[PDB]
RNA sequence: CCUCCU
RNA sequence: CGGGAAGUAGCUCAGCUUGGUAGAGCACAUGGUUUGGGACCAUGGGGUCGCAGGUUCGAAUCCUGUCUUCCCGACCA
RNA sequence: UCGGAUCGCAGUCUGCAACUCGACUGCGUGAAGCUGGAAUCGCUAGUAAUCGCGGAUCAGCAUGCCGCGGUGAAUACGUUCC
RNA sequence: UGGUGGCGAUAGCGAAGAGGUCACACCCGUUCCCAUACCGAACACGGAAGUUAAGCUCUUCAGCGCCGAUGGUAGUCGGGGGUUUCCCCCUGUGAGAGUAGGACGCCGCCAA
RNA sequence: ACUGGGGCGGUCGCCUCCUAAAAGGUAACGGAGGCGCCCAAAGGUUCCCUCAGAAUGGUUGGAAAUCAUUCGCAGAGUGUAAAGGCACAAGGGAGCUUGACUGCGAGACCUACAAGUCGAGCAGGGACGAAAGUCGGGCUUAGUGAUCCGGUGGUUCCGCAUG
RNA sequence: GAGUCUUGGAGGUAGAGCACUGAUUGGACUAGGGGCCGGUUACCGAAUUCAGUCAAACUCCGAAUGCCAAUGAC
């Protein structure tokens, strides 16, 4: 789609005067996307893994892996091996095309939008920003959904450092805090 | 969780004992075993 | 950033596993595989002396096909160690799979290695 | 009063006191120290006793290093009971004291200060002693 | 893509009512939003 | 049931 | 000295044996009733389970130590 | 589309002056509340209930008070008990 | 170079460089075999546009880890002595720590 | 019955550690703990895999749920006490299974006896695997009780003149 | 069969050590808590770090002896 053929035209030329690498094989790119879905009012409600892979089935486009518990916790009344959780691994094409979607429509039907944060690189070139609302994306439909629950999205990325992951995210039309 | 007896489904000899749970397994338990009187691999079931 | 793991490296700690199991004898030696990119290659080894005895890769002249990387490549060194092998007097073998699922160009290595003599 | 805040096992062999201290030699914290000649038990109760002493000359001037801490437990039995029938409850903490053991040092105060607050403390303590320097 | 497990995912395009058209995989059909990139004023400029 | 002292 | 048993709201007691929920009576508080009390009626709140350590995902509950208070025993000489 | 508390903003008027501490207006906000436990009050007719209107005090400030009309019920067997 | 072995990390970590026609990689695809508790990431099947950036290969280094004497000391078999919770002596033996030092690989086989 | 006199209290069999003096063994009413099971997979096999914890980022979401990256001889796990082991895993996952087989068994360990333990290998008929091969329960070591008597199933055995 | 010499081996004691477990001293250092105003202190402090002690049921190590053998010799 139109992020991948932009990301290899203009993006990695771009990348590769900007940062002076050595090789092409240097330049920075996105390797996935996973989406997560902690649901830990699963303990409570057994249905509510049941809804929240079905809103995460439409919104990514595959069908989510159902995450269980590590550990027991009291404190949480979760036991081990509980379902708590959905996650999406986000590669290729199915990658760009959510990404795209996610600039593109949903982050500006986020209410009351500003930008998404720039302090929230991992260290390491990893971006992860936090969504409230499953109603921004385009597949959710208003009147279908009853619980309103939000996800982690992780961009993974072979930048080494923060500031390379940043231009990356940049040249992307990702809406960084002005 | 209690001893069992297989008994062979073609001859009838109670080749082997066993245990199980009966919470676990209520049902009768069903083995593929070998019956020294039929000399092959014959079903085993678990005794009435 | 994403550090990568080494598929080879990867590949030799399931070669490890596999050799735990498995050796080659003078009397029963090891039809070892290796599976590149482009190539594929078999050894016939002995691990008590540790001297390779027979061999053939996609490397050599005598082989004419087109493409080495693929199954139709793993049939004609399949044959050909195998005829090497009867050469120096080799029938039993153990075949060490070199880590790689036992499928595809490693299979179809084995297959033609069989039909060609070699007993396993 | 020194003991540990918890032990692995409350009830211990008694063990036995052969040979020089394996550590503590040398004076290494302070300038001036008191080092064992005989091996003994030191109780917790004897190093307060002899921490006040020298404490106490020093007017809590300087500084004072307890280089042995009471850490093996000892049991009694009650009084008047027969042999036999478990071993006793724990009663004390010792500190196990080999020749050559420096078992107080002092810091922060003149030469013959240290040498009286150090007497002084000796005292207190079941075995023979000599004030020893840093070198 | 182990089949019949996943949704079904195709051609979509995406229209802003404000004019912005592309042609995204999603499952919808026919997707319309009333807001984009090239709309939202963060984005454009205010 | 009870209803402080002058 | 040896052996038991308790220790839970202000007071008296359940819950412990079966690990997941802190209860009950009186008292306390607020309202009502009465000229005003009492009684009565309605409506609430109150510990974190002697202390410490352990096992457990999780301890009033299971294990240990300690403290306090009781009870029983201490015989043949 | 009940209800209109609370709060933000912008005003109006009186007044020397509306911070503490005025009323009113516009715009925004849109709380509790789904007819109220034990108990308890008023009223026998143009009454009760409900709807507006006026006045004194007063610069300004009334859900209070004192008046005014509009619409306009139910029930009373009876005297045992409070 | 690549494969495949043997040898106690003296082989390892870490650091700084160098290299790629072929070979080894990464790399580019998912029609097919096969595959993912979701994902062609991996596994699998295919490809060669790109690249030595990483793996891999080769130099240098003693910061960490590893190996490590000699001497001395502790201990101790045997034999004696004493002031006997312990200590001393004599013919043997002899650590651990510490250190001098070594060490940034040594030895095969096959193919190109 | 044991018993630092007896009574009273406690104990009695099995497993693990220390005492135990670097083979093995080794006492005390010495020091510490467990057991009288559990699991139809928590067994067999084939294939794949790597754990605790921390830091940093991130909706609800906290000290701590799930997600991501990095560091990470293991600081985890191994049904259960402990010890010895275990990361070519003995730990984790998945597919197919019932070897948690029948007949045995060179030879060993242990040992007063009775018992207890290990075992290559052979045959029968299987499970998994392409094959090599592995499999006669479980990482190992507790989870058990002689004889007599009686019950139940099987049986080319006996059957008090003969059937 | 035994003794001794020679050679090989199993094993974790004495000693020692701190690599693990547990205990523990001082310094640097502060997360956090407590007095004292989201602010400050001679009050305690986890981790980290430097140095230092200790252990029947600690071990990165590790004897002397003893033990099991082999090999001849005396
Ligand atoms: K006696
Ligand atoms: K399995
Ligand atoms: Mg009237
Ligand atoms: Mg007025
Ligand atoms: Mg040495
Ligand atoms: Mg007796
Ligand atoms: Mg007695
Ligand atoms: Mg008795
Ligand atoms: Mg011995
Ligand atoms: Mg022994
Ligand atoms: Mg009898
Ligand atoms: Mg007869
Ligand atoms: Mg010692
Ligand atoms: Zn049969
Ligand atoms: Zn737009």
């Amino acid at each position: 789609n139109r992020l991948k053929e932009k990301y290899n035209k203009e993006i990695a030329p771009a990348l590769m005067t900007k940062f002076n690498y050595d090789s092409v094989m240097q330049v920075p790119k996105i390797e996935k996307i996973v989406i997560n879905m902690g649901v830990g009012d699963a303990v409570q409600n057994a249905k509510a893994i049941d809804s929240a892979v079905e809103e995460l089935t439409f919104i990514a486009g595959q069908k989510p892996v159902v995450t269980r518990a590590k550990k027991s916790i009291a404190g949480f009344r979760l036991r081990e091996g509980m379902p708590i959780g959905a996650k999406v691994t986000l590669r290729g094409e199915r990658m760009y095309d959510f990404l795209d979607k996610l600039i593109s429509v949903s982050l500006p039907r986020v209410r009351d939008f500003r930008g998404v944060s720039k302090k929230s690189f991992d260290g390491r070139g990893n971006y992860t920003l936090g969504i409230k609302e499953q109603l921004i994306f385009p597949e959710i439909d208003y009147d279908k959904v009853t619980k309103v629950r939000g996800m982690d999205i992780v961009i993974v990325t072979t930048a080494n450092t923060d500031e390379e992951a940043r231009e990356l995210l940049t040249q992307v039309g990702m809406p960084f805090q002005k | 969780r209690v001893n069992i007896t297989l008994a062979c489904t073609e001859c009838g000899e109670r080749n082997y004992i066993s245990k199980k749970n009966k919470r676990n397994n209520p049902d009768r338990v069903e083995f593929k075993k070998y019956c020294p009187r039929d000399k092959k691999s014959t079903l085993h079931r678990e005794t009435k | 950033m994403i550090t990568k793991t080494s598929k080879n490296a990867a590949r030799l700690k399931r070669h490890a596993r596999v050799r735990a199991k498995l050796s080659g004898t003078a009397e029963r030696p090891r039809l070892n595989v290796f599976r590149s990119n482009k190539h594929i290659y078999a050894q016939i080894i002995d691990d008590v002396n540790g001297v390779t005895l027979a061999s053939a890769s996609t490397l050599d002249k005598d082989l004419n096909v087109e493409s080495t990387g693929d199954t139709s490549a793993a049939t004609k060194v399949g044959e050909l160690v195998a005829k090497r092998a009867a050469e120096k007097g080799i029938s039993d073998v153990v075949f060490d799979r070199g880590g790689y699922l036992y499928h595809g160009r490693v299979k179809a290595l084995a297959d033609a290695a069989r039909e060609a003599g070699l007993k396993f | 009063m020194l003991l540990p805040k918890r032990v692995k096992y409350r009830r211990e062999h008694r063990g036995k006191m052969r040979g020089r201290a394996k550590g503590g030699t040398e004076v290494h914290f302070g300038e001036f120290g008191i080092q064992a000649l005989e091996a003994s038990w030191i109780t917790n109760r004897q190093i307060e006793a002899a921490r006040i002493a020298m404490t106490r000359y020093m007017k809590r001037g300087g500084k004072v290093w307890i280089k042995i801490f009471p850490s093996k437990p000892y049991t009694a039995k009650p009084l008047e009971v027969r042999m036999g029938s478990g071993k006793g409850a724990p009663e004390g903490w010792v500190a196990v004291v080999k020749p050559g053991k420096v078992l107080f040092e002092i810091s922060g105060v003149s030469e013959e200060v240290a040498r009286e607050a150090l007497r002084l403390a000796s005292h207190k303590l079941p075995i023979k002693t000599k004030f020893v320097k840093r070198e | 893509m182990k089949a019949g497990i996943h949704p079904n995912f195709k051609k979509a395009t995406v229209k802003c009512a404000c004019g912005n058209e592309f042609e995204t995989g999603s499952v919808k059909e026919e997707v319309r939003v009333e807001i984009c990139s090239e709309c939202h004023p963060f984005y454009t400029g205010r």
